[PDB]
DNA sequence: CGTTAATTAACG
DNA sequence: GTTAATTAACG
DNA sequence: GTTAATTAACG
DNA sequence: CGTTAATTAACG
DNA sequence: CGTTAATTAACG
DNA sequence: CGTTAATTAACG
């Protein structure tokens, strides 16, 4: 999934 | 940590 | 701050 | 699954 | 032109 | 893959 | 009050 | 599943 | 020397 911020 | 709005549908 | 890629 | 490399969209 | 943020790249 | 709302294009 | 073309995320 | 704070819209 | 209302992209 999307990168952690 | 949210950034800019995504493009709209 | 920039947003999503176009 | 970790991390840096590379890109690009912010500004004015 | 530079910087922060996003996205691509690597094995 | 397709839909329908949004956004960009056009001049 | 301009209108269609192109793009966008959503859906399972 | 669903709150939180950042972002964006609204007003002007 | 702009705040409030509404929206949404973050999270563990
Ligand atoms: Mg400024
Ligand atoms: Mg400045
Ligand atoms: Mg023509
Ligand atoms: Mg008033």
């Amino acid at each position: 999934g999307r990168p952690r911020k | 940590k949210r950034g800019r709005g995504r493009p709209r549908k | 701050k920039r947003g999503r890629g176009r």
